[PDB]
């Protein structure tokens, strides 16, 4: 359909603006822009009659791709975390430059984390996943596909950020060295099975893999 | 670490050289440059230069025999290269079989040791093995020679998530017909095996430690599926590397034949130094991306037996 | 935004203060120390800490005073001028501020120095943003005002000594270095307050702003009991005036800032710490190590944010001035006076 | 003909390293022989005959 | 087949709180170094609560996902119900879960500080973390008459 | 019809619990003066969280009325008055939570130096939560008129 | 256009419970802040809470009535006239609470001091509520003219 | 018939994070290097280890470019971008990773020897995000052209 | 057909990229320039390299121009757009990664003469992105037909 | 769409004036400034400004000649190829001068304090123009390309 | 032609008048702020003005021409042309007197100590026109070749 492509440009151009955020930017639009589109797109919905709503169709199955990318800036996010609190210890002390690596190895498992669920999610070479709003009805599936891959990827690049963040707080281990790191180290590994639980139950919700019929 | 009674593991010797040969016959460019420390062994034992060419230097035996692997590994994987779906689904059974039962020799020695170390051995193996051992055998059962059946199905995780979710396990394509009580025996006994686990627990210490005690009864059960889900990295660079290595290999190969004359033979022979050097900056790229199986064994390896301590026992062990 | 607290270059930052903030010694360590008569029990226990790596390699056999001015130099030398090559983002132009904020007042105290026959290649301990043979002997032997203002805008970033430059070369305050120092101090509180209140937000910046205020009703106290006496022009810009978010409104700061000693805005301000309105000298400024030393661990129990690298400086400061005052009467074999009266380092 | 008849060749017919070494680190050579005869049982490939999937294209 | 987004949108946000909670609630445990007494049982209470509440979103999305099916009456319109349903519950998750998260990071502290002051903290997390618990019975009363 | 109404019942508890969120959040952070004895300030200092807490339960009992009145099938009439009383309590919800969390910021922190505050601090929060009980009383009535929608 | 006219309703008590709330916030800090100077004036700055938060009793009455009068057929011009009174009542409320808001932390910080302008702060606090009831007002016309039902 | 996007946002994202990869680990090697200049060797890990990421989406981009062709519809337009953009945003997350991580590898790398294995352990596992991406979009590029 | 924006877009962000890769070079060279007069010579490289990203986009965009007729289709207007986006977002990060490993490599050597092969060489690595999309927009426009 | 083709004839020079006002500002600026340090150097810092006005004429030039074969009426063939021309040689000009800005004040300030500097300042900044020369070029191949008008 | 015709005549006096405000108040706020040092530079500074009312002139009498040309209907091709040069000699006036503004803000401010750089401020004021006569010129031709509305 015609959503196809504003849905590839407005994906293009909010992932273009969203990476050029974080970085040095170079080009990047308006305050403007936001309010003044929000204005002649709430003006349109109040005349007359008729009323807008969304329309059903799934026009892309690139989710799961999306979902991996989601889940690798998850691990990345917190990699980065991890380094540098290591690299922020150095060499103050004789310590261990791969005893931190217990949060980089769940960091790692984040981008596995919806990347089998990518390959999990192909349905016998699904270029259509079944009979969906194309040339037909009954669309609810591949609709459905991309909210489930969205879902696991938001809930692995959520779970790599929160052991990423347990891991370089876990990388010091106390404000004070008087004690045990352990018990940041318990905390951490605490929140090591929401990634796996999350990709389980995104895994159950998003169904088998049905063939295309 | 260095311990007495060494060394500090059998299976990394093994494990660690055959691991980092699944990664990458591009592995003979490798065999042959790691062939070169087997005599200069004496003459650059002593060289004292570069921080990357001293530890590389320290693992003479384990790179010599990680890069004479690397020769059969490489020149056994480079099945198809064409398609993108059959190739996928033995690397994936392959590497389901090869981290299972690098991960059951693993914790064969931990559990028959007996040295956070006391319990959780003797009770445990059971789920991880009723579920890998249902996987490995449906695949190994689905290996045969055949067959009237299905494709694609199941090829490994995918029945693994089949799993669990109902009693009378009939999920496919991979599957034993003979028969599918293994499914529900596996299920009642992974089912009773959660009481059992963490109730020895307590009663061997009497004659706080108590979320020691149950971080270290669910850390075998997310251990397991870590080790699992962790275990896909062997066929992922593999299978990367070599799709890597033949679609830019695939450009150069096609233009230098084409030509002919006396200019041809010039214009190939400048055009296979191309070739050439991507095909050796591929074997290098993916030796310099296969560090990885050095923490994965330092972590999963030194986890069962009780860091570079170990690691650095692992090379000391073959010199003395 | 409150609940997540999070940035790029600012994890660089918080990574390589969290590797020193391990080190970073406690009250029962100074309580321990000064419990300690023996130099060698005292250079032995204090060896043992992030400040105690440079002393590891040069040790101490008399306690004289230039060990700990080289100590506190190798120590701040590469503890803060090791991160700022490394550092990028508005992170470094925030701690660039934050040491030049002490820079302004250490460069008017070496231009002052300069004029009074002092030497022209010497430095104190103290922390500043270069060396001490970088940028400090050119604006500290130059006594002209052209070259100050190159100096200090031929360094990246710019500094707010450049601004105040201007009022002291127009004569506007004073000639004397107490009216140009009231100012000078001033002046470093209300840039700190003008980049939190522009990078304000980030973080959720709850026991920095307390500090912060609690910082400058301190230095108010101290400007109005130092102008007591010391003929103060109200008029003239010799006068504290910051606004606070505490239990004090910026009208009370201003009136406190002068010469009066009003313990009706110390009373309201606060009723149970050590500032309550008394006119002792040596109270209020004992009370001021200890409620300054304070609210950094609240600050110091988060990650990845600016308040515990803002709170590392002034705690590495005290800590800095505890061993410094503290290895001098232990030196010397006398008891000590602030050390032994204050109870939080 | 199986894939598991070599394993039951190399599992059968080997000895599994009892002992065919020396008495000084026999634990290392004992083990190392029998984790290189698994990796290289494992080292199959067949990749066809019921899941040899690439037909179009 | 609009309602997926409201089973997915759940778990979504509540595993975005969660883990937002358990990372500021985790972050705490650094100061000072003290573990000999209690330490570390005192300071596992929020982020068990944190962590227990992508429970409700987890079993909600799970209910909402079996819920859908072509066998029954779901067009015209019965997905309209599940997306609110499903932003409650993850809106309140998120927001129970960020002021959870700020929460703890405090009374991790004050364990360490006083050892009988968890009364009020135990408190204070009560009251944040029943925002969470009411929007996954509002979720759960709505998804038990949804079709 | 349309079936457009069914996010009035979670637009309510949204703002609700975001109020109630950010309120319990700024009000649970803050230090305090210890002792060996207890002042009995840590009963007093606990009354913002409680009394933002409040706002939580009034926009899940006008969330579980439009829930309640939501029913199977859906009417315009039902349907556009469910709508629009959640964002009424959902705002003075959200607005008196966030004063309540300004307020019990300054109530712990002034109440270390001098507990006298929360007679003032109290009425402060009792005046606050007057703004978030309108509009629980105005969607009470919006929800009332809602039923019977044809 | 549709039946819409809730949003108007929802509006008024959004806007004065915000800015309400927006003004008893920065009452109740100034008070609680101002109370640990002296007991005596924590009685006498309790006024401008209780005085801005009658501000949303306006728009909760506007909401009220714009709710008791919501047709079921709506019209082009037919529902314009709730959400032009809903939205002037409550940005009138609002920034009657928003300047109540810096008139009363000018006041409670003028007073903290040396307490002399209570007087003159309740005199010039007092003056602020007639941009709301003048709003309220309008909003109450606006309101009240909407139910035609042509 | 949108396939080209996601041909370009595969170069696009992994030159970019390649870019910013390559200046952060060259800013870091630059200031390290002037301590130094025995150390350029050694420091220079982190410049070969990010500039190894944009061989994933070279080869990605050649193999949208072999996948595409005269053929026109709306599942051949939707795989390409989802692959392009999965190889494109984890090179640049695994970029932007290894240029922080290459600068205090190499700063902490510098002073101190035993960083060395803590930032090369550290630098070498944002590898393994495009490589993952890379076998997505190899796998889902292989099953974009089937005939329909 | 609406290849032009796309056309023009490869010249665009080059020359994008390459001025603001050229101002990041200029003002480490000129705050290098000021320490000796040999080091101009040395530290001009930078801006030779950064200045060679525009003739990539620029070639591919005199060379797209002179496939551009009377007769057209709007299949032969997407492939022009993708290739010239990524062979600009490839310039402008491959220039925006030039500018500071060039700033970088001038302010290191300028202070240690001996490091100008270090930052010529760590310079050079990252021209690669604008050659690798200049190649991807050279097949995508080969690839292209039903245009003139 | 007749005539559409204008903007691409107004936004080279629009983009070119716009970049070499800003060049010429940032050049100006740096002048400026340098010129109280050492008034010696002020003509041979002066080329700069000068330098990087001149880049307008390139869309000026482009727009004119553009305008020069322009009617009254145009078909949709021109209004793609023009609008990419004439935005690639405003992007070109304004890279050129956002880059020519800045390279003249850093080599203005860079020259000021050593003479040695002005020709490594001048080879520097005579390299910005390569930009907006190939995208004039690009321009003028892409206008020259064009038929069908009217 | 169907619609926003008329927008192109007012965007070039809008922009124009824009820059030339904000460069008239950054002349003479320099010269106002230089004034009381040396009384030498007060009428050397009306020429930054003198000069830039020129810029907004120009706009002037090409809105004054394009609003002669626009009546009450628009035509087909007009539309694109106008706004384009519109917004063209808008922003090419607008870029004018923002660079021309802070160069003469700094040369008025540098010149007060020692006028030596009265000459460059002067050659860079005298030579910063071209933007607005390259805009100009092409307003005048893009509005020329729009002529015949109708």
């Amino acid at each position: 359909m015609n959503k196809e492509s504003k849905d590839d440009d407005m994906s293009l151009g909010k992932f273009s603006f969203s990476h050029f955020l974080y970085y040095l930017v170079l080009i990047v639009v308006i305050v403007y822009g936001l309010y003044k589109l929000f204005t002649g797109h709430g003006s349109d919905i109040n005349f007359g009659k008729f009323l807008l709503r969304t329309s059903p169709y799934m026009w892309a199955n690139l989710g799961i791709a999306l979902c991996v990318g989601l889940s690798v800036v998850g691990a990345a996010w917190g990699i980065f975390i991890t380094g540098s609190s290591m690299i922020g210890a150095g060499v103050r002390a004789p310590r261990i430059t791969t005893k931190n690596l217990i949060s980089i190895i769940f960091c790692e498992v984040v981008a596995i984390y919806g990347l089998i669920i990518a390959i999990v999610f192909s349905s016998k070479l699904t270029v259509a996943t079944a009979e969906n709003m194309y040339s037909k009805s009954n669309l609810y599936t591949g609709y459905s596909l991309f909210w489930a891959g969205i879902t696991v990827g938001a809930s692995n690049l959520i779970c790599g950020i929160a052991v990423g963040i347990t891991g370089a707080t876990a990388a010091i281990s106390d404000a004070a060295d008087s004690a045990l790191f352990v018990k940041i180290l318990v905390i951490e590994i605490f929140g090591s099975i929401l990634g796996l639980l999350g990709l389980i139950v995104g895994l159950l919700m998003a169904g088998k893999a049905s063939e295309f019929q | 670490a260095q311990y007495r009674e060494i060394n500090a593991g059998l299976p990394t010797i093994v494990t660690f050289p055959f691991m980092f040969a699944i990664m990458f016959g591009h592995g003979f460019l490798m065999t042959l440059a790691a062939l070169s420390l087997v005599l200069n062994e004496k003459k650059i034992n002593k060289m004292k230069r570069g921080e990357i060419f001293d530890m590389a230097f320290t693992g003479r035996y384990i790179i010599l025999l990680m890069g004479v692997f690397s020769m059969y590994t490489g020149f056994l994987y480079n099945g198809t290269e064409n398609a993108l779906l059959f190739s996928n689904s033995y690397k994936m059974k392959l590497s389901i079989l090869m981290g299972f039962i690098h991960m059951t020799y693993s914790y064969f020695f931990s559990l028959a040791n007996h040295l956070d170390i006391i319990g959780n051995f003797i009770p445990g193996l059971l789920f991880m093995q009723g579920i890998f051992g249902y996987l490995s055998v449906c695949i190994v059962y689905k290996w045969a020679v055949d067959w009237v059946k299905d494709g694609k199905p199941a090829p490994g995780l995918l029945n693994m998530l089949i799993n669990m979710f109902l009693s009378p396990g009939t999920i496919d394509d991979e599957l034993y017909p003979h028969q599918a009580k293994v499914q529900v025996f596996l299920l009642l006994m992974a089912l009773v095996c959660i009481p059992w686990l963490l109730l020895v627990k307590p009663l061997h210490f009497k004659f706080d430690i108590m979320i020691h005690q149950v971080i270290h009864t669910i850390e075998f059960c997310l251990n397991c599926v870590s080790h699992t889900a962790s275990y896909l990295r062997l066929w992922a660079l593999s299978l990367a590397h070599a799709q890597l290595s033949s679609v830019l290999w695939t450009m150069t190969i096609q233009i230098a034949f084409g030509f002919r004359g006396f200019v041809g033979v010039f214009m190939t022979v400048a055009l296979f130094a191309m070739w050439f050097a991507l095909t050796c900056a591929v074997l290098v790229l993916m030796e310099g991306t296969s560090a990885m199986l050095h923490s994965l064994r330092l972590h999963w390896v030194e986890s069962m037996s009780k860091p570079y301590e170990p690691f650095a026992f692992e090379y000391k062990d073959m010199e003395v | 935004m409150e609940g997540v607290y999070f940035n790029i270059d600012n994890g660089f930052i918080e990574g390589v203060v969290r590797g020193y903030r391990n080190g970073l010694l406690s009250n029962n360590q100074y309580i321990n120390l000064t419990q300690c008569d023996t130099l060698e029990d005292l250079k032995l226990q204090l060896s043992s800490t992030d400040y105690g790596n440079f002393l590891s390699s040069v040790s101490s056999e008399s306690l004289t005073t230039s060990l700990i001015q080289e100590y506190a130099s190798s120590k701040l030398y590469h503890e803060f001028n090791y991160i700022r090559d490394q550092s990028s983002g508005s992170t470094r132009k925030f701690m660039d501020y934050i040491t030049y904020g002490y820079m302004i007042d250490n460069v008017a105290l070496m231009i002052t120095g300069t004029i009074h026959d002092r030497d022209k290649g010497e430095i104190l301990q103290r922390c500043h943003p270069l060396g001490w043979f970088d940028t400090l002997p050119t604006l500290s032997v130059a006594t002209d005002l052209e070259s100050l203002y190159e100096t200090v805008l031929v360094d990246t970033p710019l500094a707010p000594y450049f601004k105040n430059c201007f009022d002291t070369a127009e004569e506007l305050d004073d000639m004397n270095i107490e009216i140009i120092r009231n100012k000078l101090y001033k002046a470093y509180l209300e840039d700190f307050y003008n980049f939190v209140t522009e990078e304000i937000p980030e973080p959720a910046k709850e026991c920095m702003q307390t500090l912060l205020g609690f910082e400058a009703d301190r230095r108010s106290i101290n400007i109005a009991l130092n102008s007591l006496q010391s003929s103060d022009i109200d008029p003239d810009l010799k006068s504290d005036l910051l606004p606070n978010i505490g239990k004090l409104y910026p009208l009370a700061t201003f009136h406190l800032a002068q010469a009066q000693d009003f313990e009706g805005v110390r009373a309201a301000l606060a009723n149970v710490y050590e500032y309550r309105g008394f006119l002792e000298t040596g109270n209020l400024e004992d009370h001021f190590y200890q409620l300054e030393m304070e609210l950094c661990r609240d600050a110091f129990t988060q990650q990845f944010a600016i308040s515990t690298v803002w709170a590392w400086m002034k705690s590495k400061e005290q800590e800095v001035r505890n061993i410094t005052w503290i290895a001098e009467c232990i030196a010397q074999n006398q008891r000590e006076r602030i050390n032994n009266y204050i109870s939080v380092y | 003909y199986t894939v598991v008849g070599v394993f039951i060749v190399v599992s059968a017919m080997s000895v599994l390293f009892w002992i065919m070494a020396p008495k000084n680190n026999q634990a290392v050579w004992r083990s190392t022989v029998i984790l290189t005869l698994a990796m290289m049982f494992l080292m199959w490939a067949i990749t066809f005959l019921c899941q040899l999937h690439p037909l179009v294209a | 087949f609009f309602g997926f987004a409201g089973c997915a949108a759940a778990m979504v946000l509540s595993c975005l709180g969660a883990a937002i909670g358990t990372a500021k609630s985790g972050i705490g445990i650094a100061g000072i170094g003290t573990f000999k007494p209690e330490l570390i049982m005192k300071s596992l209470i929020p982020v068990v609560m944190s962590g227990i509440l992508a429970i409700y979103g987890l079993v909600v999305a799970v209910l909402i996902a079996g819920n859908l099916s072509p066998t029954e009456d779901y067009t015209l319109f019965n997905g309209f119900m599940h997306l609110s349903c499903g932003l409650c519950v993850g809106f309140a998750c998120l927001s129970s879960g960020y002021a959870i998260g700020m929460v703890g990071d405090v009374g991790v502290r004050k364990y360490m500080h006083q050892p009988r002051l968890f009364v009020g903290i135990v408190l204070i997390l009560i009251f944040s973390e029943v925002l969470g618990l009411y929007g996954m019975i509002v979720a759960l009363i709505l998804n038990t008459r949804g079709s | 019809a349309p079936f457009f109404g069914a996010i009035g019942c979670a637009s309510a508890i949204i703002f609700t619990s975001l109020g109630a969120a950010y309120g319990t959040a700024k009000s649970g952070v803050g230090i305090c003066a210890t002792c060996v004895l207890r002042p009995d300030l840590l009963f007093k200092n606990i009354v913002p969280v409680i009394m933002a807490g409040i706002i939580a339960i009034y926009g899940l009992v006008v969330s579980v009325l439009v829930c309640y009145s939501l029913g199977q099938k859906q009417a315009l009439y039902t349907g556009f008055i469910q709508l629009g009383a959640g964002l009424s309590v959902g705002l003075s919800g959200l607005a008196a939570g966030f004063a309540i969390g300004i307020v019990g910021d300054a109530g712990v922190r002034g109440s270390s130096q001098q507990p006298r505050l929360f007679v003032g601090m109290i009425l402060i929060l009792i005046f606050a939560e007057v703004l978030g009980l309108y509009g629980l009383i105005v969607a009470l009535l919006l929800n009332s008129r809602a039923t019977q929608d044809v």
